[PDB]
Formats: C-alpha cells, sequence, structure tokens
C-alpha cells in the first residue's frame, strides 16, 4: 500500500512518545511526520505550513496547541480553504469553535458545534428551573448563531422560558465613554448566558463585577471556549461561573492525534477505492493562483464519514464533532475548574441536584 | 527629533504607491509634526491571498504602521487577507474602493473602514428618488446574496423608517430562466421594478423582462451600478435609471482623502494619554495593539469636509457617508447623465430623463 504523508503539528510542551506510542488495514497507510511549533502568530503558523507542504508530500495536516487562542482557528481555515488541504484542529485554539468557515475550506474541529452548547445550556438551566434569563454576546462570530439557537429552541417549547435582554457589546472600540458598564447595568436577569472570547470574557467580568452582577443572585453560563485551558484561570472570572467544556479531560491529546491520523488516512483510502485517485499535495502555497482550477475540496465527503475502530468519527458539515462527549464544569472557591456534569448520548446528567455554595 | 508613525498602503500600481507617498508627506507639511511625524510604507497587491498576508506581516506590520489602506486590484484578489492579518492585531484597515457590503460585517472585519460606500447604500439614493418621483408602490427583485439581501435590508430599512414594497422577489444567483420569477412580478398592480445583481445576473434579469414585454411603457427600472457595467448594458432595456459613484474608481483620489483623514486622526489620538505602538512584526506577537480599538474609534468619528470626494464622514459601520453618485439614464441606448445625488440631495440637471417607452 502507498503512503500518503500526514503532518502533526504541536504548539507548546507535549509528550512526543506518550503520542507516537498510541499510534491501518486500509487502501493507504500514513507516513506521519511530527513538526514542533513554538509561535503561533500568522507568519509562524503559515510559513511553517508552507515550507511543509513544500519539503514534503502532505495529504492533511492535524493540529495541537496549548493556548486560548482562538484566533488560530481562523488562520487554519484560511490557509485550509487557500491550499484546499484538510486540517485537523483537535486541540487549543485550533480547536475553538469557528462559525462561517469558507466555502472551499477543508478544516474540521475537535468540539461542539456552537448550536449544540446553546441547546446544553438550556437543558442546564431547564434541569434547576431557571427559566428566566439574558443573553450577552460580542461580535465574535457565532454570535448571531447562538443566539438565534436560544431562539428558536424556547419559542417552540412548552416551557415557560423568559428571554428578558439580549446585549451586543462592540468590543473593537475603547471603553472610554464607560459604554458597556452602561449596557451591562441593564441586566436584572438571575441567569445569564455569555458568547464571546476568553480575553473579552476577563473584560466584561470585571465590568459586571463592578456593577454587582457576578455575585450571590447572578449565575453566569458560559461555553468551551471562555473556559479554554482550564489549568489557566484569570482573576476576574467568577466564582460559580458554569461552563461546557470539551477540554480534553476523558479524550486525551494522544488518542485525538491517533484519530487524526486515522481520519485523514480512511478518507483518502476511501476516496481512492472508489476514485482509483487521490489529491495531489500542494507544491506549494505560493502558486494557489495557478493551480486553483486542478484542485478540489471533494476529498470533504470522505473526510466527515469516517467510522475507526468502532467509533463514529463523523463531523458536520459545518465542520465540527458530531457526538462529544462533554464536561459540564464549575468555578470554585479555590478558583479551581470542577466536573459537575456530563453530557453523553443526548442526555445531561448532572451531579448535584442543588448546587451548593459557601 | 519627532516620534515617526509609518501610516502603510496596499496599492495596485507603483504611481499609486508614489501617490500615497506625496499625500504623507503633504499631511506632514500641512500638520504640526515636531511631536509626530508620518511615514508612508507600502506595496502592491500580491499575486494570491496567502502571499498577500505574509506580505502585510514583513512589509507592513514589521514597520509598526498604526493603519493600513487599501485598494482594489485590477485583476479575484479581495482586501480580505490584509483585513485578516490586520484585524488579528486590531491593527485598522482603510478600504479604497471596494463596495461589497460583506466588508460591513464587524464579525468578520473588525477593524474597516472605506471611503467609498458599500453598493446597499444605493438605496439611500432610490429612496430620495421614490420621494422625489413619488413612486409610492415598489416591487423589489434581489439576488438571494450577501449582496443582494443587504440592498433589500437597507431598503426595507428606509421603508420602515410613505413609500412602500408591495413585494420583495429574490432568485437564485446564476440563473437565466427567470421567467418565472418575473411573472410573479408582472401580475402585481406596481410598474416600478428596483434590482439589485451582478452584471450577469442583471443581464438574465433584463433579457427575460424584455420577453414578458415588461421593459416597454408603463414600467420604472430603477437599479443601481453593477446592473448597468459591462454586459448588463449590452441588454439593458432603454429607460431605465441607474447609479454611478462619482469617482468610486478614482484611487488616487482616495488615496489623497485617506490620508488626510488617517493623518488627521493620529494627531488626535496622540493628544490623549498612554499611547502604545502597534507590534513591530507578526513572528512571536499574539495579543492585539492595546490602542487600536481607541484609534479605530478616532476614525470612526473623523470628520474631513473639504476632501477631493466630497465630505468624509463614516456611519456606525465605518462605511462612508455623504457619497455622491450620478444619476444615469439609457436613452438611445446612450448612457446619459440626468442628475446627482450630492450627499443628501437630489439635484436634477438640463437633461430630460427618458422613461421606457418614453
Ligand atoms: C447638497 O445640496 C444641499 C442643498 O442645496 C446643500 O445643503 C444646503 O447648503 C446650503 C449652503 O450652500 C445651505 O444654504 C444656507 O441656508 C441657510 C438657511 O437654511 C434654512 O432654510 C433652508 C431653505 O428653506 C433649509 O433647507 C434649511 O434646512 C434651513 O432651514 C441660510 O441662512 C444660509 O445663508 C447664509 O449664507 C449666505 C451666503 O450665500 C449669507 O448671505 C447669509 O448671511 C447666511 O450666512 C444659506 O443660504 C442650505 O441650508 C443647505 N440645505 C439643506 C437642506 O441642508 C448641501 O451643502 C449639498 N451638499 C454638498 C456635499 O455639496
Ligand atoms: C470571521 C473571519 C473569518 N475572521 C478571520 C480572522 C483571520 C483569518 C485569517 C487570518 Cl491569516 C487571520 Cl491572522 C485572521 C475575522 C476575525 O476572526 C474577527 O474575529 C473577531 C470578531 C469580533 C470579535 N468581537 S468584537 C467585534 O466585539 O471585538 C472578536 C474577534
Ligand atoms: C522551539 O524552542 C525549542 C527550545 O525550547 C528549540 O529547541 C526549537 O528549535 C524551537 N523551535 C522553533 C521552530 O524555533
Ligand atoms: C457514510 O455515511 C453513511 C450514511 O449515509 C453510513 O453508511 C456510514 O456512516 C458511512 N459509510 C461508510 C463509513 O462506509
Ligand atoms: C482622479 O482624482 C484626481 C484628484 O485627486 C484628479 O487629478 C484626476 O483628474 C481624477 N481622475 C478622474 C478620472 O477623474
Ligand atoms: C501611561 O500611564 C502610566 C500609568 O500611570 C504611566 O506610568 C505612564 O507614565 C503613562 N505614559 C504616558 C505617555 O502618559
Ligand atoms: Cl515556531
Ligand atoms: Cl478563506
Ligand atoms: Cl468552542
Ligand atoms: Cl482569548
Ligand atoms: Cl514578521
Ligand atoms: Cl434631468
Ligand atoms: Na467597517
Amino acid at each position: 500500500p502507498p503512503s500518503i504523508g500526514i503532518a502533526v503539528i504541536l504548539v507548546g510542551t507535549s509528550d512526543e512518545v506518550a503520542i507516537k506510542d498510541a499510534h491501518h488495514h486500509l487502501s493507504v497507510v500514513p507516513r506521519v511526520e511530527l513538526v514542533a511549533m513554538n509561535e503561533t502568530d500568522p507568519k509562524s503558523i503559515i510559513t511553517r505550513i508552507c515550507d511543509l507542504m513544500s519539503d514534503r508530500k502532505i495529504q492533511g495536516v492535524v493540529f495541537a496547541d496549548d493556548t486560548d487562542q482562538e484566533a488560530i482557528a481562523q488562520i487554519l481555515d484560511f490557509i485550509s480553504a487557500q491550499t484546499l488541504t484538510p486540517i485537523l484542529g483537535i486541540h487549543g485554539g485550533s480547536s475553538m469553535i469557528m462559525a462561517d468557515k469558507d466555502e472551499s475550506s477543508m478544516f474540521f474541529q475537535f468540539g461542539p458545534s456552537i448550536e449544540q452548547q446553546a441547546s446544553v445550556m438550556l437543558n442546564i438551566m431547564e434541569e434547576y428551573d431557571w427559566y428566566i434569563f439574558s443573553i450577552v454576546t460580542t461580535y465574535f462570530p457565532g454570535y448571531q448563531d447562538f443566539v438565534n439557537k436560544i431562539r428558536s429552541t424556547i419559542e417552540n417549547s412548552f416551557v415557560g422560558w423568559e428571554l428578558e435582554e439580549v446585549l451586543l457589546l462592540d468590543m473593537s472600540l475603547d471603553d472610554g465613554d464607560s459604554k458597556i458598564q452602561n449596557q451591562l447595568k441593564k441586566l436584572q436577569s438571575p441567569i445569564i448566558l455569555l458568547y464571546c472570547t476568553k480575553e473579552e470574557a476577563t473584560y466584561i467580568f470585571e465590568v459586571a463585577n463592578s456593577v454587582g452582577l457576578t455575585g450571590y443572585g447572578y449565575t453566569w453560563i458560559v461555553p468551551s471556549l471562555v473556559a479554554g485551558d482550564t489549568d489557566t484561570v484569570p482573576s476576574e472570572f467568577p466564582t460559580g461561573l458554569i461552563s461546557v467544556s470539551y477540554d480534553e479531560w476523558d479524550y486525551g491529546l494522544p488518542a485525538r492525534v491517533r484519530d487524526g491520523i486515522a481520519i485523514i488516512t480512511t478518507a483518502a483510502s476511501d476516496m481512492l477505492s472508489e476514485h482509483s485517485f487521490i489529491p495531489e499535495p500542494k507544491s506549494s502555497c505560493y502558486n494557489t493562483h495557478e493551480k486553483r482550477i486542478y484542485q478540489s475540496n471533494m476529498l470533504n465527503r470522505y473526510l466527515i464519514n469516517v467510522t475507526f475502530e468502532g467509533r463514529d468519527l463523523s463531523f458536520s458539515e459545518d465542520g465540527y464533532q458530531m457526538h462529544p462527549k462533554l464536561v459540564i464544569i464549575l468555578l470554585n472557591k479555590e478558583r479551581k475548574w470542577e466536573r459537575v456534569g456530563k453530557w453523553k448520548d443526548k442526555s445531561l446528567q448532572m451531579k448535584y441536584y442543588v448546587w451548593p455554595r459557601m | 527629533d519627532p516620534k515617526i508613525v509609518n501610516i502603510g498602503a496596499v496599492l495596485s500600481t507603483k504611481k499609486h504607491e508614489q501617490i500615497f507617498r506625496e499625500a504623507v508627506n503633504q499631511a506632514n507639511k500641512r500638520h504640526f509634526t515636531r511631536k509626530i511625524q508620518l511615514q508612508a510604507t507600502s506595496v502592491t497587491h500580491r499575486p494570491n491571498a496567502i502571499q498577500m498576508a505574509l506580505s502585510v506581516c514583513e512589509d507592513l506590520i514589521s514597520s509598526q504602521v498604526y493603519a493600513i489602506l487599501v485598494s482594489h486590484p485590477p485583476a479575484h484578489l479581495t482586501p480580505t487577507p490584509i483585513s485578516y492579518t490586520a484585524g488579528f492585531y486590531r491593527i485598522p484597515v482603510i478600504g479604497l474602493t471596494t463596495r461589497m457590503s460583506i466588508y460591513s460585517d464587524k464579525s468578520i472585519h473588525l477593524s474597516f473602514l472605506r471611503t467609498v460606500p458599500p453598493y446597499s447604500h444605493q438605496a439611500l439614493v432610490w429612496f430620495e428618488m421614490m420621494r422625489l418621483f413619488n413612486w409610492n408602490h415598489v416591487i423589489l427583485i434581489v439576488s438571494d446574496d450577501h449582496e443582494g439581501r443587504a440592498a433589500q435590508k437597507k431598503l426595507e430599512t428606509l421603508l420602515e423608517g410613505g413609500p412602500k414594497a408591495d413585494k420583495v422577489l429574490q432568485f437564485e444567483p446564476g440563473t437565466k430562466n427567470l421567467t418565472a420569477l418575473l411573472l410573479e412580478a408582472k401580475e402585481l398592480e406596481a410598474r416600478v421594478i428596483i434590482l439589485s445583481a451582478s452584471e450577469d445576473d442583471a443581464t438574465a434579469v433584463y433579457k427575460s423582462a424584455a420577453m414578458l414585454d415588461m421593459t416597454g411603457a408603463g414600467y420604472v427600472w430603477l437599479v443601481g451600478e453593477r446592473e448597468i457595467s459591462g454586459s448588463a448594458l449590452r441588454y439593458a432595456p432603454d429607460g431605465i435609471i441607474g447609479l454611478q459613484l462619482i469617482n468610486g474608481k478614482n484611487e488616487s483620489a482616495h488615496i489623497s482623502d485617506a490620508v488626510a483623514v488617517v493623518a488627521q486622526a493620529i494627531h488626535e489620538l496622540f493628544e490623549m494619554e498612554n499611547i502604545t505602538d502597534p507590534p513591530r512584526g507578526c513572528v512571536g506577537n499574539t495579543n492585539i495593539w492595546k490602542t487600536g480599538p481607541l484609534f479605530k474609534r478616532v476614525l470612526m468619528s473623523s470628520k474631513y469636509p473639504d476632501g477631493v470626494t466630497g465630505r468624509i464622514e463614516f456611519n456606525e459601520d465605518g462605511d462612508r457617508k455623504f457619497a455622491q453618485y450620478s444619476i444615469m439614464n439609457l436613452q438611445n441606448r446612450k448612457l446619459v447623465q440626468v442628475g446627482i445625488f450630492n450627499g443628501s440631495y437630489i439635484i436634477q440637471n438640463d437633461r430630460k430623463i427618458i422613461w421606457p417607452g418614453g
């Protein structure tokens, strides 16, 4: 069987040996090379992947980082779309949900859709009869998909939901006019759903605290990307913060790099065993204006429908994992993120029946 | 020795690079430049998006540019990679000639103003014509893409602010047999038809409308700039009214005004306290420019009345206000100017309008 080149890119300290040791009967076999990378600015990420693609024949990329940088996902989608190369963001910033990927991206992310986390958050509220709430977002892509999902869910519900306020915070401008404070002051609800980036949340919580919305009587629920790396907990995050989370309790990096390589390899085998060809690895990034009509996102049908070793590793067409096991976590009195629920098979299994405090 | 503050530019030709230099030199002559003094740093569009993004890092952000002017090239290459890469750092981008409405989306383009309006803003002119010529009932046909729906959104806002839209019809971009859609329009009483469509799509509409005898007397056709350009012009019914953005394609003019605005804004920025520099280069830098969002506010509030393309202000999206349009009328198959929208007022000239039929 012929070999396809798969680059695995690891940003930040990594048990490269735990990863290699942790990992194919198909029509094609992986030749995996671990690149390590120290920086996650656009230039560093672009040049590194472009150099790989030219100093070697790369069928696909598996990407993992240890940052809280959702921009990495944006960058990877762009790179993927431009070079029509499959990139899997399996951990860290690379995995933080990017809404509205390019039409011709081949970029897939380990972690929950925006719509899925929205529904998980309503399930949490239903469990504890928290029927009265407001939403706060920034303009961070997804924010509409988030608000819509909520609205759509609760307008179709026999339950007595009361969505009091939706706030849209513009943090592309400075806050010298104390504008965002004045918006936050308008919140009355006891539950608050917040959609934004980790770095944005940091600031919003600082302000929210200053006008007395972080204490008892207010509960905030945020999505994975706000919590991000749970070993890193901004000081401004309020105790009693609830988050959905796919950050790597039961599904460890080694096992993901395993599946990433599996997904890409299988996908290629499936295409070859039906079309008698796979897409030729791109010679470079610097000749993609020329080779346009010769390239395709054909390989996507297969990438999103891989079953390997008993697990359905399917993606959505929107580019996220289909059936992730999600952990619900709570930021406790010791400023440590604590596991208080699971979300498994569309059922929510919470720890507490009544929430404790202190 | 003053402090040297770089402005950046990505421009079509080296003639325009030289115009940008001379514009910045003039600003330095015109302003009090003992404390701060500007320096022009520029570059022409690269042949593809990934190369362009890199160039922004290597050539521009490496010089710590406070802002970046961008034009629409002559040959598939958009400002988008410049907006992304600059946006990563919250360095503002000033679009000179880009007119697609998508650039008004804050989620996709954080730090993007422009000195020309999006196409959707042609609704402003339509609306003032509808008041003027007392068209109180209109049909509105629009392409079902971002741009088409942008025009609908914008017109409808002005109507739900009196004239009304009796119906709104959307067609799939790329369709040629629009007889189905236009028959639906034929059956309504309103005989004033407003069209938002690309060149090729407007051609399809124009042909189908002619077969159905909807281009004759009775009917008023009111379109924008794209719909009387190139191949659209070549089938457009006689009597049609359309628009051309005055100086809309004078890169040189918009460089002159852009630099004036940006220069003003820089000096206004440095009246304020605790101004930080942008990051020197991309490599190793992943934090936003702390002062970026403040500088964006300053730019947004920038008023430059005595500008070459008229009165420069920006709306809440950073799109140009007070743009000026030629009101064009197809007469015996020649495009003839019958008036201008001067920013706020319709000024009919002495050349008589000839409607379809008459
Ligand atoms: C696009 O076109 C519009 C309309 O022509 C321009 O807007 C007008 O700008 C002119 C200046 O050139 C303004 O003229 C001034 O009007 C003042 C009174 O305005 C009131 O009344 C008018 C008419 O009823 C209303 O439209 C308006 O809303 C006000 O209620 C006068 O007092 C001014 O006189 C001054 O100048 C003369 C010299 O000519 C002196 O002798 C006087 O002492 C005095 O100082 C002047 O005549 C007019 O008001 C504006 N109209 C509107 C509707 O705003 C735009 O400027 C133009 N845009 C561009 C970019 O060119
Ligand atoms: C959506 C696009 C695709 N995306 C592209 C980014 C990108 C792409 C490729 C490269 Cl190469 C690089 Cl470098 C960057 C834009 C960027 O993600 C904007 O994200 C924002 C928007 C709003 C907010 N909140 S707000 C407006 O309140 O401040 C925050 C962050
Ligand atoms: C990253 O840093 C390590 C040392 O911590 C170094 O050995 C390695 O060469 C660096 N990698 C790059 C791509 O600079
Ligand atoms: C592809 O998806 C189909 C569902 O139509 C299903 O048979 C399976 O999940 C996939 N087929 C494979 C992996 O052979
Ligand atoms: C473009 O604008 C400049 C002024 O900045 C002017 O000299 C030139 O004549 C204009 N060109 C056209 C075609 O109007
Ligand atoms: C910026 O503010 C800090 C905090 O007071 C101060 O130490 C510093 O001198 C200020 N710099 C300027 C240029 O005002
Ligand atoms: Cl590196
Ligand atoms: Cl893209
Ligand atoms: Cl996420
Ligand atoms: Cl962040
Ligand atoms: Cl650099
Ligand atoms: Cl006239
Ligand atoms: Na804008």
